[PDB]
């Protein structure tokens, strides 16, 4: 409750370092407005290890995306045909993707 | 085909809107219209100008009707520390209860305004005291316009309608002006302090029952005669003289005491005569002497764009001069009167130079042959006139790059908690003049404030009485003749110099590239005001001459309005003695958005609220008026006039397929504004609002605090 | 001649047509023969259909008229599009093409109107025409 | 690639890369430097 | 001032009221 | 007399190259006025090079 | 005492400042454990703060009635160190870049794609232009003397008349 | 007694007039 | 009417005439060598100023001008 969120200390420079102002408890920072801390807790993170590999594997996962931007282009881009399926698209990202994305964030 | 507009033929055949309002445009515009002749156009001019002079003179008609009527002159001359000056009386059906009962200040018991135009101390320095006096000035102005009316209807007519060679007589006009209009006017407005406005204020009532007999010296004119011109320096005013009553009164006509009057703060009465009888012997002397002059002369433009030029430089100097010098009785002391006066000269400074350089394009478009100017001094600017503007062009860059880079370094230091760190340079080769004016506060110590140099004593001929008075106001800090300056002073005056650099390159390149450039060679055969050339080339939007002065206003406002931010800001501090508040805040932009923006509209935005409402209510209403206005003038800068007419046209289709309303059609077809249109009516606005927004808060906020 | 009447095509709309510039002063009339029975993108909204014909369709601007041809030649390659202007509430009928053949074709017997026997860069200047009738590029 | 790097932007950008870090350590070094002593 | 001396000063005003209707007009003709 | 290969400054003022220097390609060889074809390694405002210029409007630097 | 400037040695609201910093500093230090990251911040703000104070009180700095130090530049050479070397500073170093863009030009708009290397500038000739650019006071007088610092105005490109 | 008549004249009644007289003016051929 | 002038700089390349959007003008036979040709403005009266024309002149200062004149109902492009 009384604790207001911060994050991005700042560096010990000119007195930008001065917008490390008192938020509560031992910690001085840039009062947040990102709403990550009501977030987060819902979610249940509790400790910062948690989080540690999550930026990790929001990491891999940025490279695997990039390499599928390489691979579905360089590699093996599909046909004009395989786009204009609209009816397989909207029953995968119905089901799948709102679907089970919403289903596996309810488990 | 239609009649109207008379002066344009061409726009009398467009059969839609555009018509009205480019015949309003083109109307005064006499150098085309149709059929015209030189000889018809001076004569046209001559009998123009007498109807502007009748309007002037009315205005101050105005200004002395409604002031006699409904003001409180007799009221004011009294004890004018206290009573505020009344405009006139409110007339306005729409008031309700409250607002009456609000408006009826002053003293008054019916609504009326305060005024602070300065009149009132003017009126009573030049010689009146009574309510009446001030009735005869209205009822002679009003003869006198119809006079000047009869007058240019006179020399338009056939037994009367002068010669092209009088009008093109430019040496006479100089030698008969300032033989007449200068050196007879200026010698005789001494006479009127003398005969008159000097008596008055010893306590002597002179009017015209009496001018013939009471003589302005006990005994003049004997020694006028005889050379004996020392006997009018006889005993002057008391240091514990009370101006308008004759209790520490002298007799003195001319002086030369110098400084201030202890009391009015303002400059003595023999002190004003004697400068303009003097200035007069200069002008009538001058007056009796009489390539290029082949070329001013023929040429409107270039006449007016002088005339322009010489009434846009001392412009700025009226407002420069009264701040400093106060010339009129408790003037310094009416603080909102001297905040409105200076404001008002200075923006109307602006518009004439910007004015001046921009009736000089329309010369170098229409008139500038340069055949016959060939190997003189006009087209030798044109010689080197890419070096001119490239020169111009980098000034200003280089005063914008350093002047704000110094004001964000204070800012951020200040930001961080450490004012320390801010950049503070002293204006020291300002500090160094007023030094050498005799201001002893820098301590510089030369130059008068150097005791033994030979300008403060004059061993030539033990001339230099000015001094003792002088000496004695530069160094008291109860007045403003010739302010303390800080770090505050330093940037702006550079900003200034970054506005006055900026405002002038345009102006001048603008006349400069009116002809013609690579972008466009044969401008010229477009006339000054056209659209453009096209999306071609690149593109051609704002290329015009007229384009050119019309982002310079954009300019000149910014420039004489940071003069005015400026002057005003420094002020409060000085008028409510403190001015430590100014001295430290003004080196950094947030305190002029602090101390000088949002500080200073607290009273004026509260004029009206839930839950009541003041006597700035009308400035509280005209400020978001002003507000509006300015933002409606983005409008039309903004979006141009193909998404309009387009636009247009689908309401053009809806009403002819309106039943009940099909029946009635437009005469005009209606279409868009011009392109050119678009930005004169969108600068229009903003203009307006610029200074309706300027005016309401400058006056309302020190209205409310003094 | 226009040989009014002519089968206009199979259109029905357009509010955004021929309001009451046309009934007193100046409207339009292409004719063309469409070598097909396609569908064309018109000026006021787009389709109507294009017929065998004697084609004709009635517009509001000369404007109007051409960037419609310019599309039957760009993109039916329609070569005989033939615009005009109405008899009494017009002015002069058969504008284009004014001399029998296209006016990107060089055509003898026209008139070099508008032919200045000079260059822009020997442009006087408005001085050596000044309080004058002759204006600055006239010849 | 680095033919890639000797483009315009890049050479603007890595450039400024350095000679800003150098007033970030030197500001860090050597703090608040109104005047020459 | 007095109830008078209104009415003569609109009085003397009908003066500069013919010939701005006159001059207009001349400088119109 | 101005050749081909021939880098030719412009005398006539309404160019935008106007005092600039670039080569002739070649001019016409008939009773046409203004024959000369010069090619500048600037471009003017509609980014084009060459123009049908004359000779009384070039001088021969080289 | 040029403008009646008192020195920041003996200005009083000068002073002033340090003891107002550092107790803003000590309200937010006697708060917090004098152990903690915060308390090794709030030792670290006091003292670079005060060597500040102790670099413009010992530079013999001109200090206002503010408080706060101002810059003098008539240039005398009692008060050079405020304006005239850290200006010319400027001077020097604006010239050596001034002095690449003016000759790394010259050479790479005598070539087939001039302007190419303007987008992917070569690495030899602006590395080159480093070093030729630390000779700009000294070479540009033999432009100028010479003339090709300039040209002749029938050279340069100019706006009709 | 006198402002009371006199705005709504020069402000209601004047412009209700010299608009007349400038809209049969602009208006109006030859 | 807007004016529409074609100086002898005209380098028959026939552009201009097929970029007004009007059809305002047309090429005629060159007399000076009777193998060039040069535009020619038959139909002034509808020429609504768009400059569509002059845009397509390659020459380095362009052998067709137009300057905007007198406005009618058709150089203003109302459809009303
Ligand atoms: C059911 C499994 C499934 C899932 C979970 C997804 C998920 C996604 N697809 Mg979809 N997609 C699917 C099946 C699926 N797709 C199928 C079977 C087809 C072919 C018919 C497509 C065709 C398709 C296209 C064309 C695109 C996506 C895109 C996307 C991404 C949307 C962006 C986002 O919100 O995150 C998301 C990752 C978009 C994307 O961002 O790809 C990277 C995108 O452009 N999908
Ligand atoms: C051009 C304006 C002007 C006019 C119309 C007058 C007119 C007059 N003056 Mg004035 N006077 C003037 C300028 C003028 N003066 C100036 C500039 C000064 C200051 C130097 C004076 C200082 C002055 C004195 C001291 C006296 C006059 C007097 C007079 C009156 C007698 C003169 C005479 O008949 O011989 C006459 C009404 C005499 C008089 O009796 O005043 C009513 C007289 O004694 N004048
Ligand atoms: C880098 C080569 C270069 C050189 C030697 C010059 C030289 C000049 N400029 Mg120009 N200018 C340049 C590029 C250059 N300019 C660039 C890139 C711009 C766009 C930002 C401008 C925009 C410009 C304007 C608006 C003006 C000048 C003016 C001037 C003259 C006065 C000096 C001055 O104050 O400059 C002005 C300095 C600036 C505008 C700021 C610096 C310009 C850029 C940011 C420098 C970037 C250098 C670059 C990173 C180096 C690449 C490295 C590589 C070569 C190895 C001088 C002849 C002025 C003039 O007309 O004087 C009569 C003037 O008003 N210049
Ligand atoms: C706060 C907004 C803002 C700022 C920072 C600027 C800044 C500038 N203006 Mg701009 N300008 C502005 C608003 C602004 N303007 C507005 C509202 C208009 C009216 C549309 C203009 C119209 C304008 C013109 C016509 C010119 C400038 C020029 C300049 C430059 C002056 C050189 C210098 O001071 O360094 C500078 C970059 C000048 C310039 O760049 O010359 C090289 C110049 O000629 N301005
Ligand atoms: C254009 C006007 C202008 C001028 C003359 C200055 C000048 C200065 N600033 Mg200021 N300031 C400005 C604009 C300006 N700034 C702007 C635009 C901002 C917003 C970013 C600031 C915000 C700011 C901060 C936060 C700070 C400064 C600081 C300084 C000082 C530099 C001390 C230093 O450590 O450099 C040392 C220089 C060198 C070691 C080498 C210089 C030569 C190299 C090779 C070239 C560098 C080019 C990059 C110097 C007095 C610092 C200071 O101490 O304030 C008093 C500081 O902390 N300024
Ligand atoms: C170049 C742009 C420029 C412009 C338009 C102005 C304009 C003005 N200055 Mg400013 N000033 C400038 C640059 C400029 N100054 C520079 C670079 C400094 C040193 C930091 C100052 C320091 C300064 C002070 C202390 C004062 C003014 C004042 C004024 C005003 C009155 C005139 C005067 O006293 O001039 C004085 C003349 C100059 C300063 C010379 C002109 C500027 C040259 C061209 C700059 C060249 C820089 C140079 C190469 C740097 C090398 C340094 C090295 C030699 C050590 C006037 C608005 C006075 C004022 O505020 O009055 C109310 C005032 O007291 N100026
Ligand atoms: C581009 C702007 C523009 C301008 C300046 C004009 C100008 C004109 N129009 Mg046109 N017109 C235009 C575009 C324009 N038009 C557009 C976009 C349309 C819709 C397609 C029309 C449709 C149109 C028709 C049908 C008619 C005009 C008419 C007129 C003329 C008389 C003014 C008038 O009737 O206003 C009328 C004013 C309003 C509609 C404003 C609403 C007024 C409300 C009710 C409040 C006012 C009441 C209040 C009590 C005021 C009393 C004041 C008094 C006490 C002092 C005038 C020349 C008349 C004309 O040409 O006569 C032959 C006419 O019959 N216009
Ligand atoms: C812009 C180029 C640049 C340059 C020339 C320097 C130069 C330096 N760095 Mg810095 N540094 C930089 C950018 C730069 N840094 C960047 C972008 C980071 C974040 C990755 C760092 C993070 C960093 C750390 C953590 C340290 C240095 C240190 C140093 C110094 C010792 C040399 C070393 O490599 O370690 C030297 C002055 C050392 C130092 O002396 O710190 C005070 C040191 O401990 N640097
Ligand atoms: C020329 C400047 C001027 C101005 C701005 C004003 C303004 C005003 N007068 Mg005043 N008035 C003036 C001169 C002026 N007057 C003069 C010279 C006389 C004596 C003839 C009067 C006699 C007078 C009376 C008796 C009353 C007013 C009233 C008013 C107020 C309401 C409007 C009205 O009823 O006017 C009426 C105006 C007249 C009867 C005469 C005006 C004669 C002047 C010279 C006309 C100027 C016209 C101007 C140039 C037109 C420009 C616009 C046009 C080109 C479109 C308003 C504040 C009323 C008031 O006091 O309300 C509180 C009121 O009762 N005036
Ligand atoms: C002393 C002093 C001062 C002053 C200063 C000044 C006043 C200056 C000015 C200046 C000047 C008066 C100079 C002259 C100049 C002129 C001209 C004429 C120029 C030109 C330039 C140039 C030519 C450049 C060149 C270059 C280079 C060098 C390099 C790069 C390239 C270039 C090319 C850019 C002060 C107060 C601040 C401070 C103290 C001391
Ligand atoms: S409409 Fe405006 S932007 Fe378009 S070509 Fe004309 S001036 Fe330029």
């Amino acid at each position: 409750t009384t604790i207001k969120p911060s994050a991005q200390v700042v560096w010990p420079i000119v007195g930008q370092e001065i917008l490390n102002g008192d938020v509560g408890g031992g910690f001085q920072g840039i009062q947040i407005t990102s709403g990550l801390f009501q977030m987060w807790r819902a979610s249940g993170i509790t400790t910062e290890l948690q989080l540690y590999v999550t930026a990790i594997g929001a990491l891999v996962m940025a490279a695997l995306m990039l390499f599928a931007g390489w691979f579905h282009y360089h590699k093996a881009a599909p046909k004009l045909e395989w786009f204009q399926n609209a009816e397989s698209m909207m029953n995968h990202h119905l089901g799948g993707l709102f679907g089970l994305g919403s289903l596996s964030w309810a488990g | 085909g239609t009649k109207f507009p008379k002066a344009s033929q061409a726009l009398a055949q467009d059969p839609t809107t555009r018509r009205i309002w480019y015949g309003i445009a083109t109307a005064n515009d006499f150098e085309t219209n149709d059929g015209i002749t030189e000889e018809n156009l001076y004569q046209k001019i001559f009998a123009s100008h007498f109807g502007h002079l009748a309007i002037i003179f009315l205005w101050t008609s105005g200004n002395l009707f409604h002031v006699a009527w409904q003001g409180n002159f007799e009221q004011w001359v009294k004890d004018p520390l206290n009573t505020r000056p009344i405009a006139h009386a409110i007339s306005d059906p729409h008031f309700g209860q409250r607002a009456i009962e609000a408006f009826s200040q002053a003293g008054a018991s019916s609504p009326v305004n305060i005024s602070y135009s300065g009149v009132y101390q003017w009126w009573y320095t030049q010689g009146m005291r009574t309510n009446e006096e001030l009735y005869n000035g209205a009822i002679f102005l009003l003869i006198l316009s119809a006079l000047s009316l009869f007058a240019g209807w006179l020399h338009l007519q056939p037994k009367f309608r002068p010669n092209l060679s009088w009008f093109k007589n430019a040496e006479s006009r100089l030698n008969h002006h300032l033989g007449g209009l200068f050196g007879t006017s200026s010698l005789a407005w001494t006479g009127h302090i003398v005969h008159v406005a000097i008596p008055e204020s010893r306590g002597q009532h002179v009017g015209w029952d009496n001018f013939l007999q009471v003589a302005p010296h006990p005994a003049g004119l004997q020694p006028f005669f005889t050379g004996n011109w020392g006997v009018y320096t006889e005993n002057p005013d008391t240091a514990n003289h009370v101006f308008g009553s004759s209790d520490g009164a002298g007799t003195a006509i001319l002086t030369f005491l110098g400084g201030f009057h202890p009391q009015t703060q303002s400059l003595w009465l023999t002190d004003i005569a004697h400068h303009h009888l003097a200035i007069a012997v200069l002008f009538i002397v001058a007056g009796h002497m009489y390539g290029l002059y082949d070329t001013v002369n023929n040429s409107l433009h270039f006449q007016l764009g002088l005339a322009l030029a010489a009434l846009g430089v001392i412009t700025s100097l009226v407002a420069q001069h009264m701040y400093s010098i106060p010339p009129y009785a408790y003037l310094a002391r009416d603080f909102t009167t001297q905040a409105a006066l200076y404001t008002h000269h200075q923006y109307i400074a602006g518009f004439l130079m910007v004015g001046a350089f921009a009736h000089g394009a329309i010369f170098l478009v229409r008139d500038y042959d340069a055949e016959q100017n060939k190997n003189n001094v006009l087209a030798r600017i044109i010689d080197h006139k890419e070096a001119i503007i490239s020169h111009l062009s980098w000034v200003s860059l280089f005063l914008g790059f350093h002047t704000l880079g110094l004001y964000v370094h204070n800012d951020v230091v200040q930001a961080f908690g450490t004012p320390e760190k801010q950049i503070l340079i002293e204006p020291v080769f300002a500090q160094w003049i007023q030094s050498v004016h005799g201001k002893s506060l820098y301590g510089f110590e030369v130059l008068l404030n150097n005791a033994d140099s030979i300008t403060r004593v004059a061993p030539g001929s033990a001339q230099p009485i000015w001094l003792p008075g002088w000496l004695d106001a530069i160094n008291s800090g109860n007045n403003s003749l010739f302010l303390t300056i800080g770090p505050g002073d330093f940037l702006v005056h550079h900003a200034i110099a970054l506005g006055l650099h900026t405002t002038t390159l345009i102006l001048v390149k603008g006349a400069l590239d009116a002809r013609g450039s690579k972008l466009m060679p044969d401008k010229k055969d477009f006339g000054y005001s056209f659209p453009c050339d096209g999306p071609g080339r690149g593109g051609t939007c704002d290329i015009s001459a007229w384009d050119a002065f019309y982002l310079a206003v954009f300019w000149m406002l910014n420039t004489i309005g940071w003069t005015t931010f400026y002057w005003h800001w420094k002020h409060l501090g000085v008028w409510q003695g403190n001015v430590a508040q100014f001295n430290e805040s003004s080196t950094y932009l947030m305190g002029w958005f602090r101390d000088y923006l949002w500080l200073n509209s607290s009273q004026l935005i509260n004029g009206y609220n839930p839950f009541g409402m003041n006597n700035l209510s009308v400035w509280a209403w005209m400020f978001l008026f002003g507000h509006l206005i300015w933002a409606t003038g983005f409008m039309f800068l903004i979006s141009w006039r193909g998404y309009w007419q387009e636009l247009i046209e689908t309401l053009v289709w809806a009403h002819e397929r309106t039943p009940l309303a099909n029946l009635v059609r437009w005469k005009d077809k209606p279409v868009a504004l011009s392109i050119v249109q678009a930005r004169l009516v969108g600068l229009a606005h903003f203009a307006v609002g610029y200074i309706v927004t300027y005016a309401a808060f400058l006056i309302a906020s020190t209205a409310s605090k003094f | 001649t226009l040989n009014l009447n002519a089968p206009t095509p199979i259109f029905g709309g357009s509010t955004g047509g021929l309001l009451r510039k046309a009934e007193v002063e100046e409207f339009y009339s292409i004719t063309w023969t469409g070598k097909s029975e396609t569908v064309f993108e018109l000026p006021t909204g787009g389709a109507a259909i294009m017929r065998a014909g004697e084609n004709l369709l009635r517009l509001a601007r000369k404007e109007q008229c051409i960037a419609l041809g310019a599309q039957l030649k760009d993109k039916f390659k329609i070569t005989d599009y033939k615009i005009y202007r109405v008899y009494p509430s017009g002015e002069v009928q058969f504008l284009h093409p004014k001399d029998g053949v296209f006016p990107e074709k060089v055509n003898p017997g026209r008139v070099a109107v508008g032919s200045n026997k000079r260059r822009i860069g020997q442009n006087p200047d408005p001085a050596k025409l000044k309080f004058k009738g002759q204006e600055t590029f006239d010849s | 690639f680095s033919k890639y790097l000797s483009t315009a932007p890049v050479i603007g950008t890595l450039t400024a890369f350095f000679l800003a870090g150098l007033l970030i350590e030197i500001n860090r070094f050597n703090p608040d430097l109104l005047v020459y002593p | 001032l007095a109830d008078g001396q209104i009415f003569t000063a609109l009085a003397v005003a009908l003066v500069p009221g013919i010939l701005a209707l006159r001059l207009a007009l001349e400088l119109y003709k | 007399m101005v050749q081909r290969g021939s880098k030719v400054r412009i005398l006539r003022k309404e160019s935008y190259w106007y005092q600039e220097i670039g080569t002739v390609a070649s001019i016409d060889q008939s009773g046409i006025k203004y024959p000369v074809i010069v090619r500048f390694e600037k471009v003017n405002y509609s980014n084009v090079n060459s123009n049908n210029f004359s000779l009384d409007e070039v001088v021969e630097v080289e | 005492d040029v403008a009646g400037l008192i020195p920041c040695s003996q200005s009083d609201a000068f002073e002033r400042r340090l003891k107002n910093t550092t107790q803003r500093l000590e309200n937010r230090l006697k708060k917090y454990e004098p152990g903690s990251a915060p308390a090794e911040a709030l030792q670290k703000q006091i003292d670079k703060t005060q060597q500040r104070f102790d670099k413009y009180r010992n530079s013999g700095l001109l200090c206002g009635a503010d408080g706060l130090p101002h810059l003098i530049t008539d240039g005398r050479w009692s008060h050079a160190g405020e304006f005239t070397i850290p200006g010319l500073l400027f001077l020097y170093i604006a010239g050596f870049i001034g002095w690449s863009g003016r000759s790394y030009l010259q050479a790479v708009a005598a070539s087939d794609n001039s302007t190419e290397k303007e987008i992917i500038i070569d690495i030899p000739v602006a590395l080159q232009s480093v070093s030729k650019g630390f000779v700009w006071p000294l070479a540009a007088l033999q432009e100028f003397s010479s003339g090709k610092l300039t040209a002749r105005d029938e050279e340069i490109t100019i706006s009709p008349r | 007694n006198l402002p009371s008549i006199l705005v709504p004249m020069v402000g209601i009644v004047l412009p209700a007039i010299v608009m007349a007289l400038l809209f049969v003016y602009i208006e109006t051929d030859e | 009417a807007h004016t529409v002038k074609i100086y002898d700089t005209c380098i028959g390349c026939t552009q201009c005439v097929r970029a007004c959007p009007t059809d305002v003008l047309e090429m005629v036979p060159w007399d000076g060598c009777r193998a060039n040709q040069i535009a020619s403005a038959p139909r002034t009266e509808d020429c609504v100023g768009c400059k569509r024309c002059e845009s397509a002149c390659p020459t380095d200062f362009l052998s067709i001008r137009v300057y905007l004149g007198a406005e009618t109902t058709r150089s203003m492009g109302l459809g009303y």
